[PDB]
């Protein structure tokens, strides 16, 4: 008779009829990736219509409730969920416009490919080749060639689309109640009516802020050793002072520092583990790498898997006349279907896959008793730093020896701990300032505090001055640089990424404290602790019902993200990079550039 | 002595019910592929069923304040929902005999 209890019923029955659609759905998509054929794609097809019908229906039905009515706090967050408004409020003709421009950016990307000049004899497309050559390359003419060539085929066709695009997207935030489209994406982490558990959408901004403040330092020292050491490989193209350029990174934009280990390797002689030989010669496979990860996780204190699971994941490629995507994937395909779609090989990085996998069904099966609308993690950060903490857990030293993979009558030095350090730094740290640098870009865009005429000078002076990275060529107005990437081309928030950074290691100091560890925190294993297990539970079984500083109470004992964990993890590296840069001039100036 | 959607709403034994429950597992024979809708369960009632009570009286239910007008759509809701049962599924949520 009152608002919430008619919402209640509402709510009950949106859940139980969403389940089965819901399930329709992931079945329809689990068969297509595993058996691509014409029949699976229209299956795929019909269930996704059926499923966005049914949404935009009880979205529909569900603004009659007002939400100054509801009082419960859960209901609250269903009902913010379903009126969240993901069907267009703006015009028919301008949410066809709108997908036109989506659907436009998201073909030139997959679909620019760049040849010789005048010349169709070579055209490599951006994954297959131009990736390849910017990874393995060590030609400074020929990765010069390849990034300017990927902007100019890339940028000039996307950048009238992006400037329309941001247009729509605040006109879209402003018909909705949010301020621009960064708003809009910043309110993920909005938590209102919870006293004393609050966030809001601008301590986002100053919560990044700090954060990267206090990364500054150890990022200045690394900087300055890839500098050095790209100095000792170019020898001329790198200015003791001077921002490291850009096409020099090891990828086409930057995103990640890993493909420079192999030049800038501290101690060579002495090789990393690995334990792909060890593997074959003790006989193992795929079946038996995922029941080693079960094992892992039940002595964790984490439950078991589901015979149901055991037979209907496909862990192996079929091969031969079937053909699947091999990019790994969790699939919770939902009422007790847990599975995982994973080409394995006998490989240390499939190992390390299978338990992140494996970390994600965990966190499904986890939040599998709360409802639809909040079976989910708290934050898009939580989810994959679940994974990636069980991920850096399952490869110490120590877990290695105790499997058997690794021979017991090994010992460890100082080399191969800090050159795992740095391995782990270039793929960690170097996606910081890059991912804090974009997230402000593309929000000051929303925002128009960046006017069109000066995008990109704005885009290359912060990047400049935050990630000390120069362009080889000075790009105009015409250039649109960001537009590159994937993710800016899809239009797909950017900041999980830092977030889960930060998330996975903090999350990693809390359970290493429970697990009664002595030592620097790299080396820490949590195999048969089962304190930390249920420390993690206490989050992991919430969902989407607390909000997220509540849950990261829960695992930490703080309320707000720390960036101390990362500090205190690359502590022994940054005492090597204090040795090592002791003569180098750390940091840069933004006067240098490559041209002259 | 359980309170849940079932044993208000479907199907009540007594506090001091004297009697076996047995139940067996059916996903064998009693999950289709496409879907088995066949089996229902209720899960909108005025008020709890009293001990040993069957109810098939299947009606607009009265969520909303404004009359149903004997349809259903805005705060008006059909009383009965389908499992759906599919032998793919998990164990949790497969048919059991009971
Ligand atoms: C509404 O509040 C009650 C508190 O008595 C709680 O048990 C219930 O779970 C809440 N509703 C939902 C949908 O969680
Ligand atoms: C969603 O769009 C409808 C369109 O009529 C509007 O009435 C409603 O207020 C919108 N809700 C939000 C939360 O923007
Ligand atoms: C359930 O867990 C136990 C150990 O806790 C394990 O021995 C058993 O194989 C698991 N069940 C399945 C079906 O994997
Ligand atoms: C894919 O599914 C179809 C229909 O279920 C089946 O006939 C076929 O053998 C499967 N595999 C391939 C490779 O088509
Ligand atoms: C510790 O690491 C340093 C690296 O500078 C190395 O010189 C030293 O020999 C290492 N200590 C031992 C005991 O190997
Ligand atoms: C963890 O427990 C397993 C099972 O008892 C045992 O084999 C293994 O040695 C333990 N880990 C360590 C580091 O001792
Ligand atoms: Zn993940």
């Amino acid at each position: 008779s009152t608002i919430e209890e008619q919402a209640k019923t509402f709510l009950d029955k949106f859940n139980h009829e969403a389940e089965d659609l819901f399930y329709q759905s992931s079945l329809a998509s689990w068969n297509y990736n595993t058996n691509i054929t014409e029949e699976n794609v229209q299956n795929m097809n019909n269930a996704g219509d059926k499923w966005s019908a049914f949404l935009k229906e009880q979205s529909t039905l569900a603004q009659m409730y007002p939400l100054q009515e509801i009082q419960n706090l859960t209901v609250k967050l269903q009902l913010q969920a379903l009126q969240q408004n993901g069907s267009s409020v703006l015009s028919e003709d301008k949410s066809k416009r709108l997908n036109t421009i989506l659907n436009t950016m998201s073909t030139i990307y997959s679909t620019g490919k760049v040849c010789n000049p005048d010349n169709p004899q070579e055209c490599l497309l951006l994954e297959p080749g131009l990736n390849e050559i910017m990874a393995n390359s060590l030609d400074y003419n020929e990765r010069l060639w390849a990034w300017e060539s990927w902007r100019s085929e890339v940028g000039k066709q996307l950048r009238p689309l992006y400037e329309e695009y941001v247009v729509l997207k605040n006109e879209m935030a402003r018909a909705n109640h949010y301020e621009d489209y960064g708003d809009y994406w910043r309110g993920d982490y909005e938590v209102n009516g919870v006293d004393g558990y609050d966030y809001s959408r601008g301590q986002l901004i100053e919560d990044v802020e700090h954060t990267f403040e206090e990364i500054k330092p150890l990022y200045e020292h690394l900087h300055a050793y890839v500098r050095a050491k790209l100095m000792n490989a170019y020898p001329s193209y790198i200015s003791p002072i001077g921002c490291l350029p850009a096409h020099l990174l090891g990828d086409m934009w930057g995103r990640f520092w890993t493909n420079l280990y192999s030049l800038t390797v501290p101690f060579g002689q002495k090789p990393n583990i690995d334990v792909t030989d060890a593997m074959v010669d003790q006989a193992w496979d795929a079946q038996r790498i995922f029941k080693e990860a079960e094992k892992f996780f039940v002595s964790v204190g984490l439950p078991n898997m589901t015979q149901g699971f055991w037979e209907n994941s496909m862990l192996t490629d079929p091969g031969n006349v079937q053909k699947a995507v091999c990019h790994p994937t969790a699939w919770d395909l939902g009422k007790g279907d847990f599975r995982i779609l994973m080409c394995t090989k006998v490989t240390m990085d499939d190992f390390l896959t299978a338990h992140h996998e494996m970390g994600h069904i965990q966190y499904d099966m986890a939040y599998a008793a709360q409802p639809f609308l909040l079976r989910n993690g708290a934050n898009e950060g939580f989810h994959e730093a679940v994974g990636e903490i069980m991920s850096l857990s399952a490869a110490t030293p120590k877990h290695l020896k105790s499997i058997g993979l690794l021979s017991p009558d090994f010992q460890e030095d100082n080399e191969t701990e800090i050159n795992f350090l740095l391995k782990q730094a270039l793929t960690i740290v170097g996606t910081l300032p890059f991912t804090y640098m974009l997230e402000k870009w593309r929000w000051m865009v929303f925002k128009g505090e960046i006017p069109k005429d000066q995008w990109m000078k704005k885009w290359w002076e912060m990047k400049r001055e935050i990630v000390g990275v120069v362009e080889p060529v000075p790009h105009d107005e015409t250039y649109c640089d960001p537009a590159s990437l994937f993710h800016v081309s899809n239009d797909y928030s950017f900041i999980r990424y830092y977030t889960r950074t930060l998330y996975q290691f903090q999350f990693q100091e809390a359970l290493c404290q429970a697990a009664k560890h002595e030592g620097p925190l790299h080396k820490c294993d949590i195999s048969n602790s089962t304190e930390a297990g249920q420390k993690l539970f206490n989050m992991l079984r919430l969902g989407k019902s607390e909000p997220w500083t509540l849950a990261l109470e829960n695992v930490v004992g703080a309320k707000n993200m720390n960036v101390r964990p990362l500090l205190n993890y690359f502590e022994p590296l940054f005492t090597w990079l204090k040795d090592q840069n002791k003569n180098s001039f750390v940091g840069w100036s933004t006067d240098w550039s490559p041209y002259a | 002595g359980q309170t849940g959607n079932i044993a208000d709403y479907n199907y009540k034994l007594p506090d001091d019910f004297t009697g076996c429950v047995i139940a067996w597992n059916s996903n064998k024979l009693d999950s289709k592929p496409s879907g088995n809708y066949n089996y229902r369960y209720r899960l909108l009632r005025k008020s709890k069923l009293k001990p040993f009570e069957r109810d098939i009286s299947t009606e607009i239910y009265q969520a909303g304040n404004k009359p149903c007008n004997g349809v259903a759509g805005p705060n008006c809701y059909s009383p009965l929902q389908s499992y759906g049962f599919r032998p793919t599924y998990g164990v949790g949520h497969q048919p059991y005999r009971v």
